[PDB]
């Protein structure tokens, strides 16, 4: 067994480079969380109280810790939905919404777009039309899923619309907030949601894997269903007291999370600046305009024309950013990019934008 | 020299404070990426963390026969 | 709007006290992982899964979030809704819950002897199986805790391994207190599934775990999804990124090197056992101890707590005055401790302290 | 040596990562010598060696902001 590959593992460009990966933008730990990591390096915080506060923070009835939004989707589909039930979700749903549904032994129905290119906006009104066609068959819909903000275009959807429809037809509503909770303010009852999942390492300034599952009192007896052999340990939660590092980083960054959501427009200001400034080059913002989230997807025809006459092919954009200390962009892909400037200082925002302007100009 | 070190006790509190200050100084690696160039005002704030840290590290060495 | 119990949280006694808690002895991060923590507290896995497969002499291996998850991975992909899972009577509570989450039934195996050994009758495994098959019930999985978390009794997994091979029933070996402390051979004990905790015995941070299995069940465990023919179903994703997994890959050269020095961790244990049985303690479990987990019967502690002092909380307080923790306050009828990873000077300190406690408290 | 005399300079990422690692390696003394943290002549030399090297790296960090 070779142990040389584990020795020099401490080599990364996490501080010498500016990461533009949308997935890792809201999962950056502040200094208050790093101190907590030190205090619990070897691996008794108020867990019970934190679960009450996170509920009030989301305006929900109950809440429980998970190992991410992946777990949160599986918990509900397995405790609420019966094997064989249908899950109706938007077409821009994350891949984990299909995998978990297949793991919970269910079926999936997708909701088409209101318009594709370039908006790719989900038809929230079309949700009812899909369910009716399933009930008239008749297949039984057990869950209505909606990715509040997708991970391809970063589009925002009126969750209250789907939540109002779900209530009329009496079908549970899971609002996927992996790209929502922690960044922008979210109200559970206001959007008429029965379930809300979050990604602590994507939007709540915590380390992976970590997540939160908030739910209503209506389903409280099923999710928090206690075991028979042990009348204390929860079944779906596997009776974990939730100890370790990601849960501590979540609680340590929580006051930072609760304070940065009120200054969410200041992060959209950074976002909209990037869009309005890069559109002078030749980039076209895909998705809903203007941007309502930090996750931006630019169509870049310019980068394709350069990649056809540059020695480094489509990898010229990844290399030219390495020279300027910028990362987070898929290498080889020049047709369209996916970036984000959430949490970045405005000096760094200018640094990123000015860098790209110099790349497209120097590379002809 | 470290060879002149005498037996003594480690001040855990002073070591915790010394290591905390270096954690707070680590934020400058993120917020000032990638050039890491500070102005006069950013230098005063950063160097204040490095100096105070050494003031805690000196107190640690004091318990081993080191005078300052 | 509280925000008060989250600011002053950065405070613990992890460095100012000696932790004797068994569930955290083999989970202490070395200075290797601590540096890796610094590098990856924000934002060769494929090669690690191959080496961890050679480390346990198994065909394949997948990362999980503890032995809690890994035991559910096997119960949800192999067993049917109603199948019986036969396990030992010294099983962890996560074994009863993960089975109930997969909607399974539980059949327990009796002891070979109760007090004070509490050794599991491994030959009883064959008998329990027959008592369920004759009643029409279908057996889906055979679980065996290698080392229980109550007394710390090491069982011969080769015995239940043979019985599992004769009946043709899949064999799951719970190595939460085993893999990482001592060397483990998967094919020799005739195991088909092996779970291991990273934050309990592999010097990592929670949640961390490992699921090992043979090539026979490689298609069932690693069954991919239909919509996405790359992402594994039972794993919910091929990503598996985070802070614990980093600590596991960095502490791996330490763990693979500390398993060879397991006998040195038995010397500290047996020293503690022999030296404490002089003051009036009695070791429960298999004698002599083959695992760092010790459970003492303390009649002397319960008597001093009776009259007078501060009741059952007198022992915990007396240890706090000396800088020792890891024992549940209020419990004097028995104590559960572990000296794994402690310097010999710290081992002598714990023993001499407890001796002075029972002495000064007459 | 005052922090107010700090003049504009660049942060040495390499020299800063070395100062951190030494406090991390010295953090093992807080674990392996708990709870009294009382070192002997050899343990002190081994411990003070890390702290001296740590400050030596921190002084090279200050050297970029007008210090000597």
């Amino acid at each position: 067994i070779n142990l040389d590959k584990y020795k020099n593992l401490t080599r990364s460009l996490t501080r010498e480079f500016i990461n533009l990966n949308p997935i890792q933008r809201g999962g950056i730990l502040p200094k208050e969380a790093k101190k907590a990591v030190y205090e619990y390096w070897d691996g008794c915080p108020p867990i019970k109280d934190f679960l009450e506060d996170i509920a009030k923070f989301l305006n929900m009835d109950c809440a429980r810790p998970t190992h991410g939004a992946r777990e949160g989707k599986f918990i509900v589909m397995h405790a609420i939905c019966k094997e064989g039930d249908y899950v109706v979700l938007d077409k821009n749903a994350h891949y984990t919404s299909y995998v978990a549904a297949e793991r919970a032994k269910l079926n999936v129905a997708e909701v088409g777009y209101e318009e594709e290119y370039p908006t790719y906006k989900i038809n929230l009104e079309g949700y009812k039309e899909v369910i009716d066609n399933l009930e008239d068959k008749g297949k039984n819909v057990g869950l209505i899923l909606l990715t509040h903000v997708d991970g391809e275009y970063g589009n925002l959807n009126d969750a209250k619309k789907v939540g109002k429809i779900a209530k009329e037809k009496g079908i549970p509503f899971l609002l996927n907030c992996a790209y929502t909770v922690g960044r922008m303010p979210v109200n559970g009852k206001e959007v008429k949601a029965d379930f809300i999942v979050a990604s602590g390492h994507k939007s709540m300034a915590a380390s992976a894997p970590c997540g939160i599952l908030a739910f209503s009192e209506e389903f409280s007896d099923k999710i928090t269903k206690t075991s028979e052999k042990f009348p204390v340990k929860e079944i779906e939660m596997l009776g974990c007291t939730s100890r370790g590092l990601p849960i501590v980083t979540l609680m340590a960054s929580f006051p930072h999370v609760v304070e940065r959501v009120k200054k969410w427009d200041e992060e959209l200001k950074k976002t909209r600046y990037v869009v309005d400034e890069l559109e002078k080059i030749g980039f076209k913002q895909l998705g809903i305009k203007p941007k309502e989230h930090d996750l931006i997807k630019f169509e870049t025809p310019v980068l394709d024309e350069i990649a056809k006459k540059d020695k480094r092919r489509g990898f010229f954009f990844y290399d030219e950013l390495k020279k300027r200390g910028i990362g987070g962009i898929r290498a080889g892909v020049t047709k369209e990019i996916k970036m984000s400037v959430y949490g970045l200082e405005w000096e760094q925002v200018e640094y990123v934008v000015n860098a790209i302007k110099e790349i497209v100009e120097s590379c002809k | 020299s470290y060879k002149d070190a005498k037996p003594g006790k480690i001040d855990v509190n002073e070591f915790k404070k010394a290591i905390y200050l270096l954690i707070e100084a680590d934020d400058f690696l993120y917020k000032k990426a990638p050039k890491h160039e500070l102005n006069e005002e950013e230098a005063k704030e950063f160097c204040k963390l490095i100096i105070k840290c050494q003031e805690h590290l000196n107190k640690i060495l004091a318990n081993f026969g080191f005078e300052f």
